[PDB]
């Protein structure tokens, strides 16, 4: 998997691959999205991986 | 320091400029190369929208600004004149080229160095060209042409229909044969016409022997069908006699008034007895025809075309055996009209096409002809596929013209990089390096044709396309050299068992042309744009 | 150079490169018509006098900066050019002509510094022909570049320049079923091949029928018996010359010239007359009743 | 209703990767004429108008303004580069963006990103190898031969800067600087001070500690200024009236308490100076101010006071001297008050300074740097910085390589050499990186205006057999060899560099999309 | 690719110089400073008249305060101010001449690197030329004797330095408060002298000639009551801190007065409190009484009923120099005063400067007073600040020749003969380095042509006619006459500049020209 480069609303460079970083500091606004961005958040705080 | 109210770019900053112009319009025209490539889609300001492949069509529809990249957009516009096939293949080579030469002077290469070198490496690649890479087309007939067609079709949106498409071309181009100089064959492209019709498929577009002509039958009472043709060509309108500017009439007793008024018309009739006196049943005529003259076409059983074009009553004319008239006047002082001087034709008949009519001249007695009817699902389909026909036609054209091919899919310029490699190893100045890297740019072409086929290139031509060592250190292995990239499976295959073959004159052309304009553009050292 | 237009140029002539570019500078323009005055004296050096000029004008400033009156640097410079004129006279060597082998060196060095230096073998031949073929090289002491016309055409390579010691036409033939002539009789015309009218005021009054017949059958005939008195002479191509306010050629009069097998090129500049004379030997013709073969330009 | 944000620009794909790329280039080319004895300067102007003229990659690359990701990291690999070895900031960065350069033809076509990381990878790992075996060690530990590496080397670094003229005359100095410290290395133990005027050898190296006069009262210009073997107080209190505890109230009810108690704070500041007076020094420094009273009491009894002396100049006192700060009065013993041999006044440049100079066992150093402008000394301050970092980082191993492109035609040649054994696509791509690493000498010839080309066919013909150390003669314009030319750098500026520049390749080729938020 | 990339943050307003260019406005930047500093050079040249974003004016010819007032915003012109300011701290003297020799240095590299030359090999070349211009002028300097018993040599070169300067009216007694100040102020066992000792004070009114040395203080105050005597005889004088009112803690307090009798006695200590300052004030036998922080009314009156004068309100550098004059200490509270701690006075007057309501004090000293000060008077504000500034750059000449003690005879000789000194160098030196030789000694040689062209004489022919008999007869101290008095031979004309200022010169210029051809790159918004 590439690396992928993310500028948050801050201005502040993420380099990374890892899922639920960029898909948090990624700005999101439709419902369904939020709710799978909620899923793997906690699939995130519940495990680490998947 | 200079007083010029402008700006001024010198030094690195202007050739770098003009290296990623030249790179942009590359990378615009690259990803519709190769019959893998994608046409692209060009939608006007307004919506006109068009459907193109071809690059010369890409480049002049496009709104440029720098100069750098309108000199690219002329060599496309130069080479589709010229020959009509490798548009964008000869933008890619000089914008390739440039960049290896710009990489070159970047390392503090003179560029008269560089542009000296790039000249004798053309002279040296076509010379190499003419003399180990073509192939005669005298052993090989009516196949050959057919192959070039079929390749040429290849990357356009009738290639997938290229084994019916192919044929009707070579037969278009057979029935266009001429004699100029008694003893040299001429093949007078763009004497076939190509209409354009969007109703049912492909598959169902029309050979014509005769001319097509795209007009109507000019009042519904005359017939729509002649049994045998006698057409009358004019270059002379048919309307009631307005006198002239500077004659002009005065009566004074009011009883030769009327007796003029017949006259005012009376003349045109006879014009059109003497048109019938000789049997024409066909009229054709590039000025417009009142509705008198129509009647009296009528009246006699005879059709009256009008506003019909210049270059195709000229062709109908010469197709038919007619002599086009601008008036009917002998030696004499006389008005006279001579039955030696009508064409005849087997058929002219109005047909009915999708939702118009168009008049079909079917066998002409005195030379064959032949035109075209595309028929596509919509506008946009039918135009392409008239571009795509007219690129075939041009290919077609250049084969028979010059009877000599060379293998296509990167054949060609894989042999000429690596023989030109060996080349630039002698001459041990400076200069060799420009030659070495005009070899590099020769590369381009191939390397990008595997990049469309979701394929890897430089993952092969390493070895698979490097087949060329053997064909040239080993003058039993040449025939090796005939060998190119293939995209059913990626691997260097014999073009010549798949007959995929390109006339030379596109490769020639499209490398002295590519050379030349960067060596043109190569000469800048710096820039001045003066304000508006 | 690009200009406030959407124009632009590729030049390395130095008098071409200060004109296009319009400077502000009184200094600049004093150095720009200095160029194109060297151009129109010598044709070459126009860079190198500039460079010079700014050179020592650059060399002058700390004269001026150590306490010199200008006039003493004027006329000292005066006397500089005076010793430079002699010593360069002394450097040189007698040039005589019909000596190809130095021409062709003279023109290679003037093409060196050009983007066509790599056709120079194939270009400076050509170039030193061009004048070898318009002027005596015996008694010459001048020669004319107005009777050496460039004409210059899109396409094809450089490598395709040519030069005829014929006659070039961007003109284009009207009747278009003759292309090619073996032994033309080429006649220039200046007069119209059109239905006749007068300097003044021109008018025809019809008042019966049979006037409008009359009428129409006299123009024809008028127009026959121009075309036929053309073609007595045995020209067999015709040359129009640009003609405004009467129509050079009428398309009863083409119908006619075409049938008696003749080519016709119309719409010839007033200002080309004089070059045409000069390269066909022909005499041109205002009035129909001096048309003769006598004085009729022939060529291969 | 779209899925992200409106305003979010996303790029994908080669052509993202390979502007990239091409930013990398372009950032990198505002400090490529920075390199050799023939660099150039760069002047930067800020918005609020002062301008900076430096040579150095990593103050140059911080002072332009970055806001490309991949020129960010360059930006990160030429600031690390400097934190670490302090020398070599402008190679990582040249390096970074040539190997980038060497791989984009490679990538125009489709090129999996991880194969070339990977060769990266491998390219890099076995010239930092090379380098740990190829650089010589001494291995004698011997006085002489250490101070001549560590001066060849201060040389090396001073080349390139504003000081070149006067290395030796710089150098060998700095070199003091470090063989007087402990074993620390500190940097705060040698203070560096400017001054206006004079001229650039002028310069000097304080043995003691040297300091700008910080304040002075009514009172001052009486006590001596020159003492010859006086005992320094080295104090952290304010010996002033004021209030006893900023929160102390007094409430009393006669005026005989009331005049005692001013005589009370008048006695208390009396014995506390008497104190310091008892305990036997002479001149007496604090962090805290120093009142007019305290500073006429002691110009009555011939004694130097200085208050509101800086903390950094106070510890590089208690590191010179040998004493140690009292917060407290009430203990001023013997062994605390620091001497030294003499203490002086004197005038430099417009300003008055106060040196303490000639102590025996001394941890610290003072550098007075003369010049003519601001940014001339502060140009002069960052070569100084750079030859002392270099000097701090070789003492601790004195492994040495020959520089002027001399390691990196090695390591090219080298990795020239082994990927020719390597089967496949990762041969091209480790020949992309030596002739990559082929840049340096190529720069230098540039910066020098010579032949570039043919000094490196030169280089390359004499260096495949005829030995290694040779890099490229500036002065003769011609190759020789470096090591015998005494041009020397410590390995480890080299290792990080190809380790940096490796990373930093990696991470910019790693990268397959970009994403920018409208930034609220 | 078609799409354009952005790396810089706000880059499309930047702007960048790079290559031969940037080099060429840095020399042509440098060269207009240069050809303003050029025409106040030398006893011929004219002032030039600054004014300020206030509007107020200054006519001056301090090439280091000219420039410091100069409003610029060039890059290089900044460089050159700094360089100007350096130079005037470091010496004092030849503010302009390093900048015009920067100017001409940098015009000759100008010229060399049109030829294209490294701008590194022309610095290289001027390093070199300046050393062999050191070691010239160290060879060719001679010393001059810093003892007050033969002071003249320290009039000479104090004369020489006012030249070109207002005060140049009176040009004698100027240079003898000079060096009378710095001699006295002086510090001869250490070779330091101290600029807070000569309390350097000016009044309009009056003429240039009234500027006078005060070998005491003079002090811009006057007696407190009025009703005391206008000027004491030789007194003995009570330097003071602490005010003349009762005492408070600096802690803060409260001192509750609980009952009538609280009252009564806080009011006879507040009394008593007066009554004991004064007699203690008395008792040691003090005349005058100057204190630092003023007093009250009743202070006043028990000074004035007491027969002993005093003054209020004297600031810290004031009461420091009064006691360094006077001899006495400085004691900060009434009950430590005693008969030692006094100090003497020759005599303390107060003046009042004509009809204006200023009044003033000073205070001559009948012993040694290692204080001194100067008082200048003059017509305009204008002629006050030049006066002042021009003093101070006599003063800097007098301790810059303390401090060295050799000097070198100007007027153009000391450049003329470093010029021939760095050409003969030049003669056997290797080519593609002596081209810069030459032009640094061409560049430190149109020092007298810019000093003839001042004067008005033509410059290239006298400067080549003074080298001719510079290299023919071996005297090296024939300089421009640009006084017009014959005698090109300038030690009878008695021009005086000092080593240290000259060499100083050199060396800064050289490192200020040889940074200048360093820089290639700009980029500014
Ligand atoms: N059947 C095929 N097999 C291998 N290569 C082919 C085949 N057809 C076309 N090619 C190659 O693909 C390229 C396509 O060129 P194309 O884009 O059609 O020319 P143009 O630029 O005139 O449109 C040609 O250079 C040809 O060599
Ligand atoms: N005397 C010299 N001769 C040749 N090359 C040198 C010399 N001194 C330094 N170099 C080269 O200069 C490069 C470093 O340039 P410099 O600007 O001094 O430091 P940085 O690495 O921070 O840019 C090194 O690679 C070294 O090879
Ligand atoms: N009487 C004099 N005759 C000839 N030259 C003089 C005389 N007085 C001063 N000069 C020269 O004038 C130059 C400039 O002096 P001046 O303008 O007074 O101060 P600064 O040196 O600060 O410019 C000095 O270099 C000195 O040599
Ligand atoms: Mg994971
Ligand atoms: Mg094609
Ligand atoms: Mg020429
Ligand atoms: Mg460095
Ligand atoms: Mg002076």
């Amino acid at each position: 998997g590439m690396n992928k480069m993310v500028i948050n609303h801050l201005e502040k460079l993420f380099v990374t691959n890892d899922a639920a970083t960029i898909l948090r500091e990624l700005e999101v606004q439709h419902p369904a999205a939020k709710m799978i961005v909620m899923a793997s958040h906690m699939q995130e705080q519940e495990v680490g991986d998947g | 320091p200079l007083s010029v109210f402008g700006d001024r770019s010198t030094g690195e900053t202007i050739r770098s400029q003009n290296v990623m112009a030249a790179a942009s319009i590359a990378n615009i025209v690259k990803s519709s190369l190769g019959p893998v490539g994608l046409d692209k889609m060009l939608v006007d300001d307004i919506g006109d929208v068009t459907i193109t492949n071809d690059g010369a069509t890409i480049l002049k529809l496009l709104e440029v600004e720098h100069p750098a990249a309108k000199v690219l957009c002329e060599l496309a516009d130069l080479q589709d004149k010229e020959v009509g096939d490798g548009t964008t293949s000869v933008v890619i080579i000089a914008a390739e080229l440039l960049k290896n030469a710009d990489e070159l002077v970047k390392q503090k290469i003179h560029p008269t160095s560089v542009i000296s070198g790039y000249r004798l490496a053309c002279k040296e690649a076509v010379r190499y060209i003419n003399e180990n890479l073509i192939v005669n087309t005298d052993e090989l007939g009516r196949d050959c042409l057919i192959n070039a067609a079929k390749t040429s079709m290849s990357s356009k949106i009738i290639g997938i229909n290229g084994d019916f498409f192919a044929n009707m071309v070579v037969d278009a181009v057979l029935a266009i044969k001429y004699t100029d100089i008694r003893g040299q064959p001429r093949y007078p492209v763009n004497s076939v016409n190509i209409l354009k019709a969007h109703g049912r498929s492909q598959m169902e577009s029309m050979l014509i022997s005769g001319y097509a002509l795209n007009c109507v039958v000019g009042s519904q009472g005359m017939p729509k069908r002649i049994v045998n043709a006698k057409i009358a060509c004019l270059d002379f309108s048919l309307q009631k006699t307005k006198m002239k500017l500077g004659v002009q009439v005065v009566i004074t007793d009011p009883e030769k008034l009327d007796q003029i008024r017949q006259r005012e018309s009376d003349i045109t009739k006879e014009r059109i007895q003497k048109i019938l006196a000789t049997g024409a049943n066909v009229i054709l005529t590039t000025g417009g025809i009142d509705d008198m003259c129509l009647k009296y076409f009528v009246e006699a059983g005879a059709m009256a075309v009008r506003r019909v074009l210049k270059r195709d009553l000229k062709r109908i004319a010469k197709a038919s055996g007619a002599t086009i008239l601008s008036t009917l006047a002998n030696l004499e002082g006389e008005e006279t009209f001579e039955a030696a001087m009508l064409g005849q034709a087997e058929e002219v008949v109005q047909e009915r096409i999708c939702d118009d009519e168009l008049i079909l001249i079917k066998n002409t007695k005195a030379r064959t002809s032949a035109s075209i009817i595309l028929r596509g699902a919509n506008d946009f389909m039918c135009d392409e596929m008239e571009r795509s026909l007219h690129d075939a036609l041009c290919v077609v054209k250049r084969v028979l013209e010059s009877k000599s091919v060379v293998p296509g899919g990167g054949a060609v310029e894989a042999a000429l990089s690596i023989y030109l490699e060996n080349y630039a190893t002698s001459m041990g100045s400076r200069e060799q390096l420009a030659i070495a890297e005009f070899a590099r740019s020769l590369l381009v072409i191939p390397n990008t044709l595997a990049v469309n086929a979701a394929q890897d290139s430089t993952d092969l031509v390493a070895k698979l396309r490097a087949f060329h060592n053997e064909a040239q250190v080993n003058p039993e292995r040449k025939n090796l050299k005939w060998i190119g990239l293939d995209l059913s499976n990626g691997k260097p295959r014999d073009n010549k068992q798949a007959g995929v073959f390109e006339p030379t004159i596109v490769k020639v052309k499209s490398l002295k042309f590519a050379t030349e304009a960067a060596i043109t553009i190569l000469r800048i050292d710096d820039l001045i744009k003066l304000h508006p | 150079i690009q200009d406030g237009k959407g124009d632009v140029t590729i030049t390395n002539d130095g008098a071409t490169i200060l004109k296009q570019m319009q400077v502000l500078h009184p200094a600049a323009r004093m150095l720009v018509e200095l160029s194109k005055a060297q151009d129109i004296e010598a044709g070459d050096g126009t860079t190198s006098v500039v460079i010079i000029a700014g050179s020592l004008l650059d060399s002058c400033t700390k004269l001026l900066q150590k306490g010199i009156h200008p006039t003493i640097i004027s006329e000292s410079f005066q006397k500089a050019l005076e010793k430079g004129i002699e010593i360069l006279t002394d450097m040189s060597r007698p040039v005589e002509l019909s000596d190809r082998e130095t021409l062709l060196n003279s023109a290679t060095t003037s093409l060196n510094s050009k983007v066509v230096s790599q056709y120079s073998s194939l270009l400076s031949p050509m170039s030193v022909n061009a004048v070898m073929k318009v002027i005596d090289p015996a008694t010459a002491t001048s020669v004319d570049l107005r009777d050496i016309k460039i004409v210059k055409k899109l396409g094809g390579t450089i490598d395709d320049c040519e030069l005829v010691e014929g006659l070039v036409l961007t003109q284009k033939v009207s009747n278009s079923g003759i292309t090619r002539v073996e032994k033309a009789k080429i006649g220039l015309i200046q007069f119209c091949l059109s239905a006749p009218k007068t300097d003044m005021d021109n008018q025809i009054v019809v008042s019966d029928y049979a006037q409008m017949d009359r009428v129409l059958r006299e123009e024809r005939a008028y127009i026959l018996n121009l075309v036929k008195q053309i073609k007595k002479t045995g020209c067999n191509v015709l040359l129009i010359q640009k003609s405004i306010l009467r129509d050079a050629l009428s398309d009863l009069a083409l119908h006619f010239l075409n049938k008696m097998k003749i080519m016709v090129i119309k719409d010839i500049e007033r200002e080309d007359i004089e070059f045409i004379c000069k390269t066909i030997g022909t005499k041109p013709v205002a009035h129909i009743d001096q048309f003769t073969a006598d004085m009729l330009g022939s060529a291969e | 209703v779209i899925l992200l944000k409106e305003g979010t620009d996303s790029s994908q794909g080669i052509p993202q990767l390979v502007s990239n790329i091409s930013a990398c280039q372009v950032i990198a080319e505002a400090v490529r004429t920075t390199l050799g004895p023939r660099g150039m300067d760069k002047l930067i102007v800020d918005g609020r108008g002062k301008a900076t003229i430096s040579n150095d990659g990593a103050t140059i690359l911080k002072l332009l303004d970055v806001v490309h990701p991949a020129a960010k990291t360059l930006v990160d690999i030429a600031k690390s580069q400097d934190a670490e070895v302090g020398d070599g900031t402008t190679s990582v960065t040249l390096l970074a963006a040539e190997f980038l350069k060497q791989v984009k033809p490679y990538v125009e076509e489709g090129l999996h990103p991880q194969i070339i990381i990977r060769a990266f990878r491998t390219a890099t790992q076995l010239a930092v190898n090379k380098i740990k075996e190829i650089a010589v060690t001494v291995k004698k530990a011997d006085k002489v031969e250490q101070r001549k590496l560590l001066e060849k080397c201060a040389m090396t670094a001073l080349s390139s800067k504003l000081i070149s003229q006067q290395k030796a005359f710089f150098a060998k100095m700095v070199v003091d600087a470090v063989m007087m410290l402990d074993d620390l290395l500190q940097l705060k133990m040698i203070g560096i001070k400017k001054v206006q005027g004079g001229a650039l050898e002028d310069s000097q190296l304080v043995a003691g500690v040297a300091f700008k006069k910080t304040f002075s009262y009514a009172g001052f210009e009486m006590q001596p200024k020159k003492y010859h073997n006086p005992k320094i107080a080295l104090l952290n209190v304010e010996l002033e009236l004021k209030a006893e505890k900023d929160n102390a109230e007094i409430r009393v009810h006669t005026v005989e308490d009331y005049q005692a108690i001013v005589d009370a704070e008048w006695n208390i500041l009396y014995d506390k100076l008497e104190k310091i007076h008892h305990s036997g020094a002479k001149v007496v420094l604090s962090k805290l101010p120093i009142g007019d009273v305290a500073t006429q009491y002691f110009a009555d009894r011939d004694m130097f006071c200085a208050g509101r002396v800086p903390e950094e100049d106070l510890k590089r006192t208690m590191m010179a001297c040998g004493g140690s700060i009292q917060t407290s009065v009430n203990a001023l013993s013997a062994d605390v008050l620091g001497r030294c041999q003499v203490f002086e006044e004197t005038q430099i440049g417009g300003e008055r300074y106060n040196f303490f100079t000639g102590c025996p066992k001394a941890k610290t150093c003072t550098f007075i740097l003369r010049g003519g402008a601001e940014q001339f000394m502060e140009e002069t301050e960052r070569s100084l910085h750079d030859a002392i970092m270099i000097v701090r980082r070789a003492i601790k191993n004195d492994s040495v390589v020959a520089g002027g492109g001399a390691i990196e035609m090695e390591l090219s040649k080298y990795l020239r050499d082994y990927s020719r054994t390597i089967p496949g696509k990762q041969q091209l791509l480790i020949g992309a990186y030596a002739k990559a690493l082929e840049i340096i000498p190529r720069q230098l010839c540039d910066n020098a205006g010579f032949d570039a080309t043919n000094i490196l066919n030169k280089l390359r013909a004499r260096h495949a057999q005829g030995g290694t150390w040779y890099g490229v003669d500036i002065n003769n314009e011609d190759i020789a060899d470096n090591f015998e030319a005494f041009v020397w750098e410590p390995a480890m500026v080299r290792i990080n560099a190809l380790t940096a520049a490796s990373e930093a390749a990696c991470l910019i080729v790693s990268v397959d999309e970009t994403i920018k938020n409208p930034r609220s | 690719y078609g799409r354009p990339f952005l790396i810089i943050k706000d880059q499309d307003r930047k702007s960048r110089l790079m290559g031969l260019e940037a080099l060429k406005s840095h020399i042509m930047a440098a060269k207009a400073v240069a050809n303003t500093m050029r025409t106040s050079l030398g006893p011929n040249g004219l002032d030039k008249m600054m004014v300020d974003k206030d509007g107020d004016v200054t006519v001056t010819n301090d090439g280091a305060t000219i420039l410091s007032m100069m409003d610029v915003d060039h890059q290089i012109a900044k460089l050159m101010v700094e360089l100007s300011k350096s130079q005037d701290d470091e010496i004092g003297d030849g503010t302009t001449g390093v900048v015009v020799l920067a100017g001409a240095l940098l015009e000759e590299a100008e010229q060399l690197l049109d030829r294209g030359i490294h701008p590194i090999r022309i610095a290289d070349g001027y390093e070199q030329a300046a050393r062999v211009a050191i070691e010239h002028l160290d060879k060719i300097s001679d010393s001059v004797l810093v003892d007050i018993k033969d002071t003249e040599p320290l009039i000479q070169t104090a004369k020489t330095t006012l030249g070109s300067k207002v005060v140049n009216s009176c040009h004698r007694q100027m240079a003898e408060i000079a060096v009378n100040a710095v001699l006295t102020v002086a510090d001869m066992e250490r070779r330091d002298v101290d600029f807070e000792l000569i309390k350097v004070e000016g009044k309009v009114g009056g003429r240039l000639e009234d500027t006078k040395l005060i070998k005491g203080v003079i002090v811009d105050k006057d007696f407190s009551h009025p009703q005391m005597p206008k000027k004491v005889e030789d007194a003995k004088i009570a330097i003071l801190t602490c005010p003349f009112e009762p005492p408070k803690p600096k802690t803060k307090h409260k001192l509750d007065v609980t009952s009538v009798e609280d009252y009564k006695a806080l009011q006879k200590y507040e009394k008593e409190k007066f009554e004991e300052m004064i007699q203690q004030i008395k008792e040691t036998g003090a005349n005058l009484a100057i204190c630092q922080w003023g007093f009250d009314d009743e202070a006043n009156h028990l000074l004035l009923q007491n027969n002993l004068p005093a003054v209020r309100w004297v600031g810290g550098p004031e009461i420091e120099l009064i006691a360094i004059a006077t001899g006495g200490r400085i004691v900060p509270r009434f009950s430590e005063l005693t008969a030692e701690k006094l100090g003497f006075a020759g005599l303390v007057q107060e003046i009042s400067f004509g009809t204006t309501k200023d009044k003033m004090l000073v205070i001559e000293q009948c012993k040694n007073s290692r204080a001194v000060t100067i008082f200048i008077r003059g017509g305009n504000k204008m002629i006050i600040e030049e006066a002042k500034r021009s003093l101070h750059d006599a003063l800097c000449v007098i301790r810059n020749l303390i401090r060295d003690n050799r000097v070198v005879y100007g007027g153009g000789a000391a450049e003329i003969s470093c010029a021939l000194a760095v050409s003969q160098e030049a003669d056997k030196c290797p080519t593609l380095e002596q081209y810069a030789m030459r032009a640094f000694a061409d560049a430190l040689e149109v020092i007298p042509m810019a000093l003839s062209e001042n004067s008005g004489m033509n410059p290239i022919q006298t400067m080549t006619e003074v080298r001719a008999r510079q290299v023919k007869e071996m005297n090296p101290a024939l300089g421009i006459d640009c006084l017009h008095k014959g005698t090109n031979d300038m030690k009878q004309q008695h021009v005086i500049e000092t080593l240290i200022g000259k060499k100083q010169q050199i060396s800064l210029a050289t490192q200020m020209v040889r940074m200048i051809l360093k820089i290639d790159d700009i980029r500014k918004p």
